[PDB]
C-alpha cells in the first residue's frame, strides 16, 4: 500500500499528511454523468486513496456519480 | 474540426488525436505511453529531461498506486511545473496554463480569473492546482484514467464560443510548446470579454499581387484607435503594410497615440 | 508543521532529490537560531503564568466592556474570564512551540488555520488577542535573537489576526 | 512530516503543557550534535550512488537467482526499479538523519512497502538484505576520521543504524 | 535554480505567504556560508587552468585508450583534447558557480539537465568526467567549510555522472 | 527568479568566465550587509498588515472617488482586491528585498500588472498612490532605531526604497 | 495483452531459452491458418450488428423478465447498456480471435466483470445465455461455405468458440 | 508488446470500435512476414553459441582495455568476462524474440527500458554492445526479408544504446 | 483518416517512436492490398449509375411507401428521387474512397461520423440506406480480394446504420 509520498501535497501540514483508502461500490450510469467523455469500466469494488485536505471534495464526487462509500481505511 | 477548416487553422493533430485512458492491467508500454502523454499535455509539449522526471510518481503509476488523475497532480504540484509554469509567469498567465495544461482549453472569463487568484491569495498554489484537478468539468471530461487533452477546438457542453476563438491564443501549433517568462495574451480579451481575430496557420495570410513591397511581405496591424486629421471610424483597426512602410506605419500610429495590440506576418 | 528542516526534506523529496548544500546550509541557519529559540522558550515557560495574567488583564483594560456585557463571548463572569484566560494560554504555549520547532508551524497547525471562523462563529473580536499578543510583546523582556525571533512568532499571529 | 523539535512539540500540544526544562536541555544536546548530523547527511549524499550500486553488486553477488531468468532482477526494467528503490530508501534514510525523527521515512517510503512488495512479488527478504548492505557502506563512510575535524559522532551512527534497520524491518 | 534565496522564497510564494522565521533562518544559514564559497570560488578560480590540464591529465592517465584510439569522441588528436580540456574547464567553472550561488542549482541548469543525453549522442563516458572531478576534489588544496562546499558540488556531479 | 548571487552567475556564464576578483568582493559587501537585510525584511513583514490597511486608509481619504460607489474600489469583493493587490506588492517588495534582485518582483508581480489594471479600469496612479504610502510606512519602520543593534542601513534603505518605486512605475 | 507469438516469448523468457523447434514449427502452422483466423474475424465483424441484435432478441423472447418492468433490462438506458455489453463482449472476443490469444479478453473485458455485474444486480447468468446465442450465430456466420474458398476451418471455430465459452463463464 | 497485431487492436480498442480492413491488412503483413521472421529466428538460434562468443571477442578486440582493466566492470577476469557473455547472448535471444513477436516488443520490454540505467549504475559503456550487435548483423548470415527484419531489430537496439 | 499507413505513423508518433518493422509490416499488408481495392474501386466506379439506380430502384421496390407517400423525407416525387439517387451516390463514392484509401476513413470522416442524427434530424430510414447497401453487396460482381475489401466497406456501413 504505497503512495502517501505522492498523494500528500507538499505543503507540510500534519493534519494534510494522512491518506485514507475510500472503497466504492455501483458506480452506475447516472443523470449526473451523462456528458462524462469516458466511460464506466468497474461498478464493483474500487479503491481510492485520498489524502486528508481533499475527503471533503472526493466523497462529495462519489456521492453525486451514486457510488456508495462502504469503508474507509487508514492507509 | 473537419478537415477543411482544420488545415486552414493547424489543428490537424488535434482533431484526429484519441484521448489515452489507462486501463486495468495494462502493460509496461502503455504506462510508458501514458505517462509520456502526461508530460507533453501538462508540462506544455516542452523537451523534458531525464532529470526532471518525476520518478516515485511514475512509479507509484506503474505499481497502481495512483490513477492517472494522482499523476497528473502530481506532476502539477511538481517543482518543475512551478518552475516553468509559476515562479517566472504573471499570476493570470499561470492560471491560463493551468487551464491549458489541465483542463485543455482557455479561460472563458474574467471571472475565471478572479477566481484561481484569490484562491492562490488565500491558500496558496497547492489549492488552486488542485481546484482545476478536482473540478467538475476535470471529472466528467478526463475522470481518474484518462490523460487530459486540449478540447477547446472542439465544442463543449457549457462551454462558451469565446472559448474556440481564444483556444488559438493559448494553442500556437503541435510544434509549440509553453516555454519562453511572458505575459498572457488574453488579459485585454478575458477583462473587457471581447474576442479576438483568429491568426493561426494559414488564416493570417493575406493577398500580396503586386502591392507588397520589394520583399513581397506584408504585415498586419491590429491598433486600437481614437481620435486624437481625418475621422476615425472604429476603435478597432487592421492595416496591412508592405515591410518597406512598416516603420513609416509604426511611426505615425504612434505620434496619434494608438495603441498597437499584435502584429503579425500576412 | 512548516520548519526550517522539515520544508528543505519536503522540497528535496518533492525533486526526489537527495540533501544538497542548500538544504544543509538551512539546517545550519536552524543550529544558529536554535539555541536562542530554546532560551527563549524557556523563558517563556517560567513567568507563562505571570504573562497571561497579565495579557487577560491588559485587554479588560483595553476592553473593559468585555468584562461588563453580558453574553458568552464576554468575560463579565468567571466562566468567560476562565476561558479568555485559556485562550492567552493558547497563544503563548503555541509561541513557545513555534520558538522551539524554529518555524511557523505550529500556529498554523495548531492555532492559526481556521481562526477566523472561530472567532466569527463565537463573536470573538481579533483585536481582543492582538492587545493580548502586544502585551505579551512589550512584557517578555527577551534580548537580542531570542526577542526578534519571539517577536517575529507574535507578530505573525498579529498579522493573521488583523 | 516531524522533525526532533517538531516531534516533541507535537507531544506537547497533545498534552497542552508546555516544554518542561529536560525536554529543553535534550533539544539543546540535539543543537550541540548538529554539526556532526550535517556532515554524516553530507557524507552519504556524497557517496549516495557508490554505496547504492555496491550494494546491490554485493546483493548479487551472493543470492545469484535475482539476477537469473525469471528473476526478479532480471529484464532491464526490473533491474533499473530494483536500483531506484535502493536509491530511494537510502534517500529517505538522509531525510530522517537530516530531521531527526523517523516519521518521514516511515510515512513516505517504509508503510506499505510490504505489502507493496508481496503484490509485485519482489522478495522482501532480498531487499532487506540490501538494505542491510547499504547501512554498512554508509555507516563506514560515516565513520571516516580522515578530512574532517575529529570527534565522537556515536549517538548520530547509532541514530543512521537506528533508521537503516528501520527500512529493513519494515521491508521483510 | 537551486540556491537558498531562490528556494526560500519559492516556497514562500508558493504557499503565497511573507517571509517568515523559517526563511530568515535559510538566509542566515546562507550568510554563515557564504564568506567561504567565495573564497573557495576564488581557489577554484586562481587555480582552474593548472587544475583543468592536470584533470585532463589524470583522465588520460586512467583511460589511456582515450589518447590513442582514433574516434570524434576521443582526445587522440588535438582537437579531441581541447574539447577534453574545455569540457573539464566547464566543470570546473560552473562548480564555481555553485560555491557562488551557494547550492547547486548551476550545475542543474547549465551542465546536469540533460547531460545523459549528451554524453550517450556523442559516446562520451561519464566515467571520464568522474575521473576528472575526483582529481579537481582531490587537488583543489582547500580545508574547512570551503572544502566542504566544493566537495559536495564536485560530488554531486559525480552522483549525477553515475 | 533570481537572487543577488544567481544573477552574477548568469551573467557569468552566458559571458562564460568565472567570476572576477571584483565581481566577489561585490557578492561580498553584500554578505557583510546581509544581517541588516534580514533585519529589513522581518521589520516589514512584521507590520505587513498595519502598512496595506493604513496605506489603504490613506489613499481611499485623499480619493474618496475610489471607495465611492461606482468606484473602482467599491463593493466589498473590489474592496478585497484592493487590498490584497497592496498586499501581494508589499510580499514582493519584500521578497526582492531579500533576495537582493529585483527578479521576484519584475516577473511574477509587475510583469502585466500595467495592462491588466488598464484593460480592467482599476487606476494604476491611485494603486502607485498606494504604494508610495507603503513606501514610507515601511521605510520609517525599517529605520525605527530602537531594540536593533546600531549601524548604517542608508544602502539598504535606498534598495527597499528603489523596489518599491519601481513597482510605484509599473503599476502607472 | 499477448497475441499467440508474445505469448510463447512470454514463456521462453521467463524460461530463459531460445524457442525450440517445436514451438517455432507451432507458430508456423499457426501462420498457416493466418488466413482462416482474419476470415472469421471478417466474418463476424461483417456481422456484428446482426449478431448482437438477433441474440438479444432471442435473449429476451425466452426469459421474458429482463424486459419487464422492473427488470434489468427494462428503461431505453440499460436497454442500451445491455446492448452495448453484448456489442462489448462480441467486439473482444474478436480482438481475441485477432491476436490468437484470450489476455485481451481477460485483460480488458472480462476483468471485474463478474463483480460489476453482482455490483449493479446485472443477471449475470442471463448475460451469458445471450453470449452463448452470439456464440452459436457467430459460429454459423464462421462456418458458411459459399461465398469463400473451402478449407478445414475447424481449429479456428473451436478457438473462437473457446473464447465465448471464456466470456460466458467469466460472467455467469 | 510492440508488436502488429497487439497494436491493431489496442488502436481498435482506444477507439471502441471493431477491427475493419485496416487492422486486417496489418495481420496480412505480419503473415507475410512470419515466416522469414521465424527461421531467422531459428537461424539465429542454431548459431547463437558461435555468435555469443565471436561478439564478446569483437568487443574485446576493439576494446583491449576491458580485457586487462581491473574493475567490476571490466571483463579482465573470467567474471567480467562471463557476465560479458551473459549480456551479449540476452542482446542475441532477446533478438530472435523480436523476429518471432515481429516487432521490437521484446526488445523494448526485456531490454531497452531502463538499459541507460543500467549502463551508467554499473559503468557499462553502451559502445561495447553496440559492437557485439555490428559482429551480430555482420556475421549472422540471413538474406532477404529475414536479414532485413534481424538487421531492423539490430540497428533498434543499436540505435538506443546510442 | 483511418488507413493503415496514417495510424501507423499516428501510433508510432503518441509513443514518440521511429517507425519499426510493426510498421514496415502493416505497410506491406498495405501493399498485399492495394491493388486490389484499386481496380474494385475502378469497377465500381464504371458501374456507378447502374448500381446506383438498382440500388435506389431496390429500396423503392421493397419499401413502396416511399414513392407514394408525401413528404420532404420521401421520394414521392422529382425531387425526393433526385436526392435518394444522389444519396446512394454518396455512399458508393465514399466505398469507393474506402476501397482506394484501404481503410474505413473515408467512410468515418465524410458519411459515418454525424449520420445518425442527420437521418434523425431529417426524418430518413436508415433501413433504406441498409437495402441500398446491400443491393451493391449482391451486384457489385467483385470476386476475391476486391469483393472481400468491398464488401467490408459496405457492410460497415450496413451496421452503423443498424
Ligand atoms: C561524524 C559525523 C564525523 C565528525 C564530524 C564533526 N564535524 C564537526 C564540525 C563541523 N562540521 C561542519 C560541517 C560543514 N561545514 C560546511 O560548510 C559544510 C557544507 C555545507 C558542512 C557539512 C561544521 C560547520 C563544523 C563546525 C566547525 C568545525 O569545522 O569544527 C565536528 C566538531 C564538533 C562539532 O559538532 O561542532 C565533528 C565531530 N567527526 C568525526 O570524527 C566523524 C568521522
Ligand atoms: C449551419 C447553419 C452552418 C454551418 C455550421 C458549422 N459550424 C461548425 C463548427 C462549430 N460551431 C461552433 C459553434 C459553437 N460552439 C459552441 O459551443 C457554441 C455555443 C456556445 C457555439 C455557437 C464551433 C465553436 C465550431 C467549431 C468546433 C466544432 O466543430 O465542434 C461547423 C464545422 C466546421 C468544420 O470544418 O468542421 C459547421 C459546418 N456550416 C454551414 O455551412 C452552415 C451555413
Ligand atoms: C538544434 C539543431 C538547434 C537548437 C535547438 C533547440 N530547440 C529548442 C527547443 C524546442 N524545440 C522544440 C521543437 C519541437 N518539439 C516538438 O514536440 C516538436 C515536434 C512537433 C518539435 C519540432 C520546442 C517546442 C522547443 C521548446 C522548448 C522545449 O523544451 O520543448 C531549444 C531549447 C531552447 C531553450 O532551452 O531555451 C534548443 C536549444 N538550438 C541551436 O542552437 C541549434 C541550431
Ligand atoms: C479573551 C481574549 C476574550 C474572550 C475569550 C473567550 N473564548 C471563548 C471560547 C473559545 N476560544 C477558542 C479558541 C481557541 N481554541 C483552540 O483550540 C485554540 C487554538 C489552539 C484557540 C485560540 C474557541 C475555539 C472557543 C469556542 C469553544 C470553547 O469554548 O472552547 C469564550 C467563550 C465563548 C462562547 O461562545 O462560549 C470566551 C469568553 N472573551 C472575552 O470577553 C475576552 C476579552
Ligand atoms: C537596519 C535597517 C537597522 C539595523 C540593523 C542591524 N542589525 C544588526 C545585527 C543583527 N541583526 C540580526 C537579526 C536577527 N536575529 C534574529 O534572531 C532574527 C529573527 C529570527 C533577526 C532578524 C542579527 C542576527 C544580527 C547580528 C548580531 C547582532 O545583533 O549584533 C546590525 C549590526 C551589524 C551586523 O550586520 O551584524 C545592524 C546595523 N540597525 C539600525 O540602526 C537600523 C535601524
Ligand atoms: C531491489 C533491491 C529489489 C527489487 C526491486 C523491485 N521493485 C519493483 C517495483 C516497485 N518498487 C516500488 C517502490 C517504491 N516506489 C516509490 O516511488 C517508492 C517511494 C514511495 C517506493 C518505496 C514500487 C511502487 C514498485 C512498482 C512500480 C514499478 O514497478 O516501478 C520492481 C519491479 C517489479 C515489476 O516490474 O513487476 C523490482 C524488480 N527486486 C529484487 O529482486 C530486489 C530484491
Ligand atoms: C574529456 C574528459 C574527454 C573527451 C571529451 C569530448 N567531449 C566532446 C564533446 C562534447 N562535450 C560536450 C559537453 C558539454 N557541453 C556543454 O555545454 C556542457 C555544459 C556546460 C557540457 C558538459 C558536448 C555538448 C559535446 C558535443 C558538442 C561539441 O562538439 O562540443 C568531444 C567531441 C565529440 C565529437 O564527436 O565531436 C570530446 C572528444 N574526449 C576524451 O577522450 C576525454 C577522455
Ligand atoms: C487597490 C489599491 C486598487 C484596486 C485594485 C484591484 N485590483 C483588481 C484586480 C486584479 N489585480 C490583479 C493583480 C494580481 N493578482 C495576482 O495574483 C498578482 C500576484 C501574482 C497580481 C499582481 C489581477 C490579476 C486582477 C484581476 C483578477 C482579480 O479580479 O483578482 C481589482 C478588481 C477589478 C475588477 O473587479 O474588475 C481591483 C479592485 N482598485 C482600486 O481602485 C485601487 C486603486
Ligand atoms: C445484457 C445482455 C444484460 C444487461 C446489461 C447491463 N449492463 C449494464 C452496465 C454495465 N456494463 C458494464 C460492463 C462493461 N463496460 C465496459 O466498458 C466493459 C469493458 C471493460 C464492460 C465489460 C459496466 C461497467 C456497466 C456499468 C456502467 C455503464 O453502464 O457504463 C447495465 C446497466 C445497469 C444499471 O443499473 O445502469 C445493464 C442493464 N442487463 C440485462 O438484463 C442483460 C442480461
Ligand atoms: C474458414 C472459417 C472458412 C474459409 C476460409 C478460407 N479463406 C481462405 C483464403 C483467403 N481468405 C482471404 C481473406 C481476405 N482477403 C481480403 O482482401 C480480405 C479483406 C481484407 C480478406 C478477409 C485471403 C487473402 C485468402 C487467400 C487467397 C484466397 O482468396 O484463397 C482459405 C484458403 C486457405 C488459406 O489459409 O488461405 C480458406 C479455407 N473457407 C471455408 O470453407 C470456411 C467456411
Ligand atoms: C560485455 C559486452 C562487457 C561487460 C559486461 C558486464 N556486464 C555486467 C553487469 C550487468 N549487465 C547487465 C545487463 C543486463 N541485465 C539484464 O537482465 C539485461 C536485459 C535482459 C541486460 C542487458 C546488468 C543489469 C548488470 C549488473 C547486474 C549483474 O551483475 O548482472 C558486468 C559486471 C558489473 C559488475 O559490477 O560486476 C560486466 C563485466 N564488461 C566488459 O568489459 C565487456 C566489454
Ligand atoms: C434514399 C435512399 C431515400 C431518400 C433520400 C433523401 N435524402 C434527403 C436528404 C439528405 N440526405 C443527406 C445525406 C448526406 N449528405 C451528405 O453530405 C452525406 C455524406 C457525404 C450524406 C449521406 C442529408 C444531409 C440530407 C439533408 C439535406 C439535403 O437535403 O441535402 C432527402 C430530403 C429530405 C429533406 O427534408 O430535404 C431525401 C428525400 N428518400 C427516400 O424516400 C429514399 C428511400
Amino acid at each position: 500500500m504505497l503512495g502517501q509520498s505522492s498523494l500528500v501535497g507538499y505543503s507540510n501540514t500534519q493534519a494534510a499528511n494522512r491518506v485514507f483508502v475510500y472503497e466504492v461500490s455501483g458506480l452506475r450510469q447516472t443523470d449526473a454523468n451523462e456528458n462524462s467523455a469516458h466511460d464506466i469500466r468497474r461498478s464493483g469494488s474500487v479503491f481510492i486513496k485520498v489524502p486528508y485536505a481533499r475527503m471533503n471534495d472526493e466523497m462529495r464526487r462519489i456521492s453525486r456519480l451514486g457510488g456508495t462509500i462502504v469503508n474507509i481505511r487508514p492507509y | 474540426t473537419s478537415l477543411v477548416s482544420a488545415q486552414r487553422l493547424g489543428i490537424v493533430a488535434v482533431d484526429e488525436a484519441i484521448p489515452l485512458e489507462l486501463r486495468s492491467r495494462s502493460t509496461e508500454e502503455e504506462v510508458d505511453a501514458v505517462i509520456l502523454a502526461v508530460y507533453r499535455q501538462v508540462l506544455g509539449n516542452d523537451h523534458l529531461m531525464s532529470q526532471e522526471r518525476l520518478t516515485s510518481a511514475e512509479s507509484l503509476l506503474r505499481g497502481r498506486e495512483i490513477s492517472v488523475r494522482d499523476f497528473v497532480r502530481a506532476v502539477a504540484l511538481s517543482e518543475v511545473y512551478r518552475q516553468k509554469f509559476f515562479h517566472s509567469n504573471p499570476q493570470n498567465r499561470f492560471i491560463e496554463l493551468n487551464y491549458k495544461h489541465l483542463l485543455g482549453r482557455a479561460p472563458y472569463d474574467q471571472s475565471e480569473i478572479a477566481f484561481h487568484t484569490d484562491l492562490y491569495h488565500q491558500g496558496g498554489y497547492e489549492a488552486e492546482i488542485n481546484s482545476y484537478i478536482d473540478s467538475v468539468e476535470y471529472t466528467e471530461n478526463f475522470g481518474d484514467w484518462v490523460v487530459p487533452y486540449f478540447r477547446g477546438f472542439a465544442t463543449q457542453r457549457n462551454q462558451k464560443t469565446v472559448g474556440f476563438s481564444r483556444s488559438f491564443q493559448v494553442y500556437r501549433g503541435y510544434a509549440t510548446s509553453d516555454r519562453s517568462g511572458s505575459r498572457s495574451r488574453l488579459t485585454r480579451e478575458l477583462a473587457r470579454n471581447t474576442a479576438s481575430p483568429v491568426y493561426a496557420g494559414s488564416t493570417a495570410e493575406s493577398l500580396r499581387g503586386t502591392s507588397a513591397g520589394s520583399r513581397n511581405q506584408m504585415y498586419r496591424l491590429q491598433v486600437i484607435q481614437g481620435a486624437a486629421g481625418t475621422r476615425v471610424r472604429r476603435g478597432k483597426a487592421e492595416y496591412l503594410v508592405s515591410y518597406d512602410n512598416l516603420s513609416a506605419k509604426l511611426q505615425q500610429i504612434n505620434r496619434q497615440g494608438d495603441t498597437v495590440t499584435m502584429i503579425s506576418l500576412a | 508543521m512548516k520548519t526550517p528542516l522539515t520544508e528543505a526534506v519536503s522540497t528535496a523529496d518533492s525533486q526526489g532529490r537527495f540533501l544538497s548544500s542548500t538544504e544543509l546550509q538551512i539546517a545550519f541557519g536552524r543550529l544558529r537560531q536554535a539555541n536562542a529559540g530554546l532560551q527563549a522558550a524557556k523563558a517563556l515557560t517560567d513567568n507563562a503564568q505571570s504573562l497571561v495574567n497579565g495579557a487577560a488583564q491588559a485587554v479588560y483594560n483595553k476592553f473593559p466592556y468585555t468584562t461588563q456585557t453580558q453574553g458568552n463571548n464576554f468575560a463579565a463572569d468567571q466562566r468567560g474570564k476562565d476561558k479568555c484566560a485559556r485562550d492567552i494560554g493558547y497563544y503563548l504555549r503555541i509561541v513557545t512551540y513555534c520558538l522551539v520547532a524554529g518555524g511557523t508551524g505550529p500556529l498554523d497547525e495548531y492555532l492559526i488555520a481556521g481562526i477566523d471562523e472561530i472567532n466569527r462563529t463565537f463573536d470573538l473580536s481579533p483585536s481582543w488577542y492582538v492587545e493580548a499578543l502586544k502585551y505579551i510583546k512589550a512584557n517578555h523582556g527577551l534580548s537580542g535573537d531570542a526577542r526578534d525571533e519571539a517577536n517575529s512568532y507574535l507578530d505573525y499571529a498579529i498579522n493573521a489576526l488583523s | 512530516m516531524f522533525d526532533v523539535f517538531t516531534r516533541v512539540v507535537s507531544q506537547a500540544d497533545a498534552r497542552g503543557e508546555y516544554l518542561s526544562g529536560s525536554q529543553l536541555d535534550a533539544l539543546s544536546a540535539t543543537v550541540a550534535e548538529g554539526n556532526k548530523r550535517i556532515d554524516s547527511v553530507n557524507r552519504i549524499t556524497g557517496n549516495a550512488s557508490a554505496i547504492v550500486s555496491n550494494a546491490a553488486r554485493a546483493l548479487f553477488a551472493e543470492q545469484p537467482q535475482l539476477i537469473q531468468p525469471g528473476g526478479n532482477a532480471y529484464t532491464s526494467r526490473r533491474m533499473a526499479a530494483c536500483l531506484r528503490d535502493m536509491e530511494i530508501i537510502l534517500r529517505y534514510v538522509t531525510y530522517a538523519t537530516f530531521t531527526g525523527d523517523a516519521s518521514v521515512l516511515e510515512d513516505r517510503c517504509l508503510n506499505g512497502l510490504r505489502e507493496t512488495y508481496v503484490a509485485l512479488g519482489v522478495p522482501g527478504a532480498s531487499v532487506a538484505a540490501g538494505v542491510q548492505k547499504m547501512k554498512e557502506a554508509a555507516l563506514d563512510i560515516v565513520n571516516d576520521p580522515n578530512g574532517i575535524t575529529r570527534g565522537d559522532c556515536s549517538a548520530i551512527v547509532a541514530e543512521i543504524a537506528g533508521y537503516f534497520d528501520r527500512a529493513a524491518a519494515a521491508v521483510a
